[PDB]
């Protein structure tokens, strides 16, 4: 009925111990199982039966547990083993099956504080009728990160989405990027536009700023 | 060997229909049961249905019955899920999975995944805007539907360029990010296949 995996994240390198769990709501007749997904392809079988490893599966995962606790275990990382892991559950009757909320394995390094760039509006995209500003926090780390809006002063709140890359392969940081999206009517009102960046690189929030 | 192959996928409207396939070959289709499971965008795993190895017995996930119906054809080695009254809410990508050999409970082979895409957005080529260590880039913005590339200088500027995934806006219309960060001309090439735009934008 209930599965939770955790941590959350966990931020390791190449050659340590990877230890993560999921906890069953109710004690767990039949044996859970962990699967491997890496971004656009489909699950992978790991572990079956709580212990036994899948066909063509190394032997570095491991995976122990019974009743209502599992550890899915990786003795020694290698860079593929950076992914995203599922734990599951299914009974024989009711047949449904229910899945972990994940937990990612991601590659640690020493902390790098972003480097912030706000774009205004393109004078292109105004005579459009539409108006977006862009925070760039470009090659930090950890992934941990906010960014607050705030024109003439006003936080903005619920106007802006943001986006976030993939650990990079040469240094391993991380990139967003925060698109605030106003009429342009309600941009041409304004005049201060500013993005505040938080993050544990930097001591004090960074502000980039551009007035209309 | 074992191997999974679906089909069916697709950019509908809501309330219309799709039909999805799986196709098996490597092992005795008739003696297993199969599995529809989806992934909706930035989510985990979340089950949806099976069918029992006879085709007799089916169970759905409460979010979907009375509008899909899974089967099979054992004669065929393919696996159905036919989805009426699709919602925005069920867009994901939904994989077919077999119930082990060795333990039953756990799902031994998926499917490559099929995307179903449910949206009142019809297909619209982006707008590229300019976005001017120094950083530029392009807004590649209101397009439909998924994917867009971005390349610069033809290929030739890579080092620094950071191409962040779409997000889907409030008006059901995709928008996404390029940038690169320099220390010369700047062009990205903007492709969107699903209505033949294409763009070449100098910063
Ligand atoms: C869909 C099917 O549901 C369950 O099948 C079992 C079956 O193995 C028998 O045990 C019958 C009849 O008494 O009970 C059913 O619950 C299992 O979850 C199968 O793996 C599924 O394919």
């Amino acid at each position: 009925g209930q599965l939770t995996q955790s941590p959350a994240t966990l931020s390791l390198s190449p050659g340590e111990r990877a230890t993560l769990s999921c906890r069953a709501s109710q004690s767990v007749t039949n044996y859970l199982a962990w699967y491997q997904q890496k971004p656009g392809q489909a699950p992978r079988l790991l572990i079956y039966g709580a212990s036994n490893r899948a066909t063509g599966i190394p032997a570095r995962f491991s995976g122990s547990g019974s009743g209502t606790d599992f550890t899915l275990t990786i003795s020694s990382l290698e860079p593929e083993d950076f992914a995203v892991y599922y734990c599951q559950q299914r009974d024989n009757w009711p047949p449904d099956a229910t899945f972990g909320q994940g937990t990612k394995v991601e590659i640690k390094r020493t902390v790098a504080a972003p480097s912030v760039f706000i774009f205004p509006p393109s004078d292109e995209q105004l005579k459009s009728g539409t108006a977006s500003v862009v925070c760039l926090l470009n090659n930090f780390y950890p992934r941990e990160a906010k960014v607050q809006w705030k024109v003439d002063n006003a936080l903005q709140s619920g106007n802006s989405q943001e986006s976030v890359t993939e650990q990079d392969s040469k240094d391993s940081t991380y990139s967003l990027s925060s698109t605030l999206t106003l009429s342009k009517a309600d941009y041409e009102k304004h005049k201060v536009y500013a993005c505040e960046v938080t993050h544990q690189g930097l001591r004090s929030p960074v502000t980039k700023s551009f007035n209309r | 060997l074992i191997n999974l192959v679906e089909s069916g996928g697709g950019v509908v409207q809501p309330g219309r229909s799709l039909r999805l396939s799986c196709a098996a070959s490597g092992f005795t289709f008739s003696r297993y049961g199969m599995h529809w499971v989806r992934q909706a965008p930035g989510k985990g795993l979340e089950w949806v249905a099976v069918v029992s190895s006879d085709g007799r017995t089916t169970y759905y996930a409460d979010s979907v019955k009375g509008r899909f119906t899974i089967s099979r054809d054992n004669s065929k080695n393919t696996l159905y899920l036919q989805m009426n009254s699709l919602r925005a809410e069920d867009t994901a990508v939904f994989y077919c999975a077999k119930e082990g050999g060795d333990n039953k409970f756990s799902f031994d082979y998926w499917g490559q995944g099929t995307l179903v895409t449910v949206s009142s957005a019809s297909t619209k080529g982006p707008s590229v805007f300019p976005l001017a260590t120094a950083a530029l880039g392009c807004l590649v913005k209101d397009y439909f539907p998924e994917p867009v590339t971005v390349s610069w200088n033809s290929g030739a500027l890579t080092s620094g360029v950071h191409t962040f995934p779409a997000v889907l806006q409030s008006s059901g219309l995709y928008s996404l990010s390029s940038v690169v960060t320099v220390p010369q001309t700047y062009t990205c090439n903007v492709d969107h296949k699903p209505s033949n735009t294409k763009v070449d934008k100098t910063v």
